[PDB]
């Protein structure tokens, strides 16, 4: 396993609430590679959420999360983050991080985390 | 002769945000009353269009999101808020003295949300095949950002040195790109193989998209 | 449409 | 409305001659200095020549002196560029431009540019293209025309004679290993329209006097 990824920070949140996910990488160092977030709702295709390219090459977002979610990186800790604000029930899903193996940013997602469950549901 | 140096060579600016493009002249092109610097926009497939004259004068009929400033050697073109139609190359030009010269241009990409490519594969026409050549075309339609990877597999073998790609300029309405990859073989070489596959990756795809056909199949 | 610069020709 | 329409470009042999024409309308032609600006394949812009409003003052790019002549005809509201002893470096798009004149104590900006006329300086022979169909589930289908093996640029492509413009991508040409160009023009439509709606590409290569309308149908099988 040239890279292992572990998502964390998943959990149950009220609609309107915030969560910060982490994706820790072990194996290779992350500095040279874009890191992406994807999500899968129940019986749905995996869908793109966000990408943090190398520091200075910018962040890109899905239509569904533009303005509410921010991706960021800490190369020193080989970790990437997803700050999720203004959460909606439609955001409920397993969130995955993946590494783009291609330094030319073609989306060659060879390594994936196991996922972290996010549930946006009004509760007590 | 005056040299104009633009910076940066290219930039991407999120929809609704400000694009700032710089032009530096090798000597002053200003009196205390006039600055002899001009700015042009060149949209894909169009001639240059005058945006700003004498550094800060909005060319009649040009939208107010465009502005120019500066004096002496240092000039700026500001676009705020950027809109899809602003995808273009921008040039500065002075009229201080003979010869009139241009900067080398700054390419502005409008940054939008991620859109994965729609993928389509086309077999060579019977008409081309008769004539002794096979052109196989793979289309990646309406994707952003621009980076993509297309691999040809013929009966599960990666192809090398028999394909060419063409990429459209960014779309002025939806800020996407489209890409063609054309695999070219002799009739003879084409007919030695069954399965023709285009395999596509992009940052907006969770896994590679393959489009394929079997030679002769309906 | 401006007066020519001082560096402009005849 | 200001209009500047260039003509006279095309394929010309090294050492050969061409005369570009620019028909001007929508303004008092004699009141304005005029320029020719060329754009080379690297996309750099370079002023080639300027003529003042009356024709008594002209500027030439050093590298075209003794080769090119800019002139104007008041009768015809027409600007000319005579190009002689043509070189590889002169291959470019040539734009007719109102302004770029700083003569006679007045500065007039380059405020109107024509669509441009292409010049290709080469000993290679003209070749007209072959036009082949690109023939198609998920609600959306794609079709197109492959415009193969032509010289020189350019080719133009319309669909359904200019009635289909929505979802059309005509790709930049590629230079093949053979020194001939090739492009595709594609269009996306509802999967449902195949059989119902007729789709024809209209291909024009003026240098070879080649015009081709090709019906693009999915295969009956």
């Amino acid at each position: 396993m040239q890279v292992q990824l572990q998502e964390s920070g998943g959990g149950l949140v009220q609609p309107g609430g915030s969560l910060r996910l982490s994706c820790a990488a072990s194996g290779r160092t992350i500095s040279r590679y874009a890191m992406s977030w994807f999500r899968q709702a129940p019986g749905k295709e995996r869908e793109f959420v966000a990408v943090a390219r190398r520091s200075g090459d910018g962040a890109f977002y899905a239509d569904s999360v533009q303005g509410r979610f921010t991706v960021s990186r800490d190369d020193a800790k080989n970790t990437v983050y997803l700050q999720m604000n203004s959460l909606k029930p439609e955001d409920t899903a397993v969130y995955y991080c993946a590494i783009d193996s291609d330094t030319f940013y073609s989306g060659s997602y060879d390594y994936w985390g196991q996922g972290t469950q996010v549930t946006v549901s009004a509760h007590h | 002769d005056i040299v104009l140096t633009q910076s940066p060579a290219s930039l991407a600016v999120s929809l609704g945000q400000r694009a700032t493009i710089s032009c530096r002249a090798s000597q002053s092109v200003s009196t205390s009353s006039y600055s002899y610097m001009h700015w042009f926009q060149q949209k894909p497939g169009q001639p240059p269009k005058l945006l700003i004259k004498y550094a800060s004068n909005l060319e009649s009929g040009v939208p107010a999101r465009f502005s120019g400033s500066g004096s002496g050697t240092d000039f700026t073109l500001n676009i705020h808020p950027v809109e899809e139609e602003d995808t273009a190359t921008y040039y500065c030009q002075h009229s201080w003295e003979i010869p009139l010269t241009f900067g080398a241009g700054t390419k502005l990409e409008i940054k939008r949300t991620v859109a994965a490519p729609s993928v389509f594969i086309f077999p060579p026409s019977d008409e081309q095949l008769k004539s002794g050549t096979a052109s196989v075309v793979c289309l990646l339609n309406n994707f952003y950002p621009r980076e993509a990877k297309v691999q040809w597999k013929v009966d599960n073998a990666l192809q090398s040195g028999n394909s060419q790609e063409s990429v459209t300029e960014q779309d002025s309405k939806d800020s996407t790109y489209s890409l063609s990859s054309t695999l070219t073989l002799s009739k003879a070489d084409y007919e030695k193989h069954k399965v023709y596959a285009c395999e596509v990756t992009h940052q907006g795809l969770s896994s590679p998209v393959t489009k394929s056909f079997n030679r002769g199949e309906c | 449409q401006a007066p020519a610069s001082p560096a402009a020709p005849a | 409305e200001v209009q500047l329409v260039e003509s006279g470009g095309g394929l010309v042999q090294p050492g050969g001659s061409l005369k570009l024409s620019c028909a001007a309308s929508g303004f008092t032609f004699s009141s304005y200095g005029m320029s020719w600006v060329r754009q080379t394949p690297d996309k750099r812009l370079e002023l080639v020549a300027t003529i003042n409003s009356n024709g008594g003052s002209t500027y030439y790019l050093d590298s075209v002196k003794g080769r090119f002549t800019i002139s104007r005809d008041k009768a015809k509201n027409t600007l000319y560029l005579q190009m002689s002893s043509l070189k590889s470096e002169d291959t470019a798009m040539y734009y007719c431009v109102r302004g770029g004149s700083i003569y006679d104590g007045y500065d007039y900006a380059m405020d109107y540019w024509g669509q441009g006329t292409s010049v290709t300086v080469s000993s290679a022979s003209t070749k007209g293209p072959s036009v082949f169909p690109l023939a198609p589930s998920g609600g959306t289908a794609a079709l197109g025309c492959l415009v193969k093996d032509y010289f020189p640029e350019p080719v133009t492509v319309s669909w359904n004679s200019g009635a289909l413009t929505s979802g059309v991508h005509t790709f930049p040409a590629v230079l093949q290993s053979s020194g001939l160009y090739s492009l595709s023009s594609v269009v996306t439509v509802p999967s449902s329209s195949l059989g119902t709606q007729t789709y024809i590409c209209n291909v024009n290569h003026k240098p070879s006097n080649t015009k081709v309308d090709k019906k693009v149908e999915p295969k009956s099988c």
